[PDB]
């Protein structure tokens, strides 16, 4: 469950914000167009969606 | 209740419904930082200068 | 819109050289803030055409008492975000720069002059905490507020009005008081009396422990910010289809803090 | 994996977007203040992360 | 981006402010373990140190670094110096600062009339001798950007009270002024600022000082 | 900034009636667009003193 | 169509810049610019593609 009380889970909230803040550019940009949706950049989004996963899984959410 | 609630237009909400916020931050002139601070001991002791001798 | 925005920075480190030697460099951290409106208060009032004819006026008694209760709700918020902030904990991408949210006990007792001492104990404590902070210069800025229990104790105490100590202070008989610590004193009926929700939202929200600050230090222009997207106002229109006259009152704002590092909160623990 | 070019991968597109939009203001507000820590806040965020990771999943990232 | 440059020139001139004065006092916590020379013995006088006692009462505590404070004040008028006790400066920490204030003696109006309030936060003399109050004191061990002279180990964080002469007690010694300076690098594609100077603090009659340290805090 | 915002909506229908009926209402969509910049193109050259003076 | 299909979003504007280095006894002459294209409305365009080429 998620906690607000100490410095250990203050660091835990940090990563979990620019964790998601790094992967919300590139769903808008995966539908708003089709200039950006090479086989290449699809593999940066994939690697920043199973980094938002195991940051889910350490802030205990 | 009342009967436009099902067909209200929503301008900076996006989705299948008007659910999602979209909308714009409204900046201006301001920035925290740190406190300021003044020297206080300046005079109290003797001073000499060897600048460039 | 329905936000604000505001941005954070750190400071810098100093260094030594020697000749020969070449100068380093270290970046500087920044992050951001945000505000956001989600709820509309109002009062409204309806009225009969027959029924306005057969009868003595009586608008300006409703639309007199209109305006109080949005008074006192807006205290209300206001001094119920001020104790909130008692809780935060800086990260440590500006640890420098900012600080932590601080809070003191005081603990009860059957004697009223140990109760006001231990009072001043945890109010003195307080004070330290913010001279250390380079903010001691201005301490002619800060105010004190204090619930009326809490302003009777503090007449009870050995000092801050015996002459031998404080005089020109305060009287016990006259029931008057007027520093602490070398900050002034408020005297405000808004503090919340039991745990329950509020109109404005589920942010206001106030549970045992909130309810037990009944002293709280603030600055008033560091601490808290207000958004405001429509003003008070008022509309006394006819329905002229249905035969009656409707009067409505309306507005839309919100309360967060900015920077808790200038404040504190004071808890009565082990009360009856 | 992820998939473009067919009305099915842009409309699950369009939803795994739509999911993460509301994640991503309450991140932020957990971090920023204190004002919005109550027991009872946290369970929106709750559900809000357990709808994301059903996007994901739907999606196929 | 928006531009950023100013907020960054203030905290590089709030920096330095910060570091003088703790150097400042640094240097006077230390010459307390001044020994003299043997030749300059008969006029020269070794530095003094006086410790103060942990107590879990208040009072008690403030009446401890009272007398550490009285002892360090009689010492000094047998060395032929008790006509210029208007002269002495008493810097004190705020937690001291605070402690003063509890004690029944100095606030008091049948002893010491005119001297403080105690609802105001004030406070006037102690032993004859006026007091400072300032937040410069270190916090904790470590080594100091102005060289090996002065370096702070566990034992000189514990000294939170100081007496010195202003006029006879340290002397300042200068080669540079503060001064910045701005410029692009052409050849690369950054832009730099900088902010420097020159000077140093040093010892000139230690035997007219001394420090009061509190032992055993929890 | 780096970045820049265009907007985006739908669009109406027409209908009719005779006397006596109501009007019907309809609800508009939004959705948005962003670009960003992240790349610099060049050119340089160098030259010595040497053989500009000759 | 030349009005409703792209769009350009812009930093910097091409500029030059020449300067001298004269610890390294020599000149330098540069230019640059900063910006980038998007697609505004995919809507109005097409395109025609050759097939079975040798």
């Amino acid at each position: 469950a998620i906690t607000t009380g100490t410095t250990e889970a203050q660091a835990l909230n940090m990563t979990m914000r620019d964790a998601v803040l790094k992967v919300a550019p590139g769903v808008q940009q995966l539908v708003q167009n089709s200039s950006q949706l090479t086989a290449a950049e699809i593999a940066i989004i994939q690697t920043n969606i199973t980094a938002l996963k195991a940051a889910f899984t350490a802030a205990g959410a | 209740d009342t009967p436009y609630k099902a067909d209200l237009s929503r301008v900076h909400w996006a989705g299948s419904n008007s659910d999602v916020d979209i909308h714009l931050e409204i900046f201006e002139g301001d920035v925290d930082s740190g406190f300021m601070y003044n020297s206080f001991f300046r005079g109290n002791s003797s001073y000499v200068s060897v600048q460039d001798q | 819109s329905n936000q604000a925005r505001i941005d954070r920075m750190n400071t810098v480190t100093i260094k030594g050289r020697t000749p020969g030697q070449k100068l380093d460099r270290e970046s500087v951290k920044n992050d951001k803030l945000v505000i956001t409106v989600d709820t509309v208060t109002y009062a409204s009032t309806v009225m009969d055409w027959q029924d306005d004819w057969t009868s003595p006026d009586r608008w300006a008694e409703i639309g007199a008492q209109h305006g109080y209760q949005h008074a006192r709700l807006f205290d209300t918020a206001h001094l119920i975000q001020i104790i909130k902030a008692r809780k935060w904990i800086a990260p440590a991408d500006l640890k420098p720069a900012f600080f932590d949210g601080k809070e003191y006990t005081a603990a009860y007792n059957a004697d009223r002059e140990l109760f006001a001492a231990n009072i001043i104990d945890a109010h003195r404590q307080g004070i330290e905490e913010m001279v250390r902070r380079d903010l001691g210069g201005s301490l002619t800025e800060f105010i004190t507020v204090v619930s009326p229990y809490v302003f009777g104790l503090l007449l009870d105490s050995k000092k801050l009005v015996n002459v031998d100590y404080s005089a020109g202070n305060g009287n016990f008989a006259e029931r008057r008081v007027g520093m602490v610590n070398g900050v002034r004193i408020v005297e405000s009926a808004r503090f919340p009396a039991a745990a329950g929700t509020s109109p404005l939202g589920a942010a206001f929200t106030v549970d045992a422990d909130d309810v037990a600050c009944q002293m709280v230090v603030y600055h008033p222009k560091m601490t808290l910010v207000t958004v405001e997207a429509k003003p008070l106002a008022t509309n006394k229109y006819p329905d002229n289809p249905n035969f009656s006259d409707i009067l409505d009152s309306f507005t839309l704002y919100t309360v967060g803090q900015r920077r808790p590092d200038t404040s504190f909160a004071v808890k009565l623990t082990n009360l009856p």
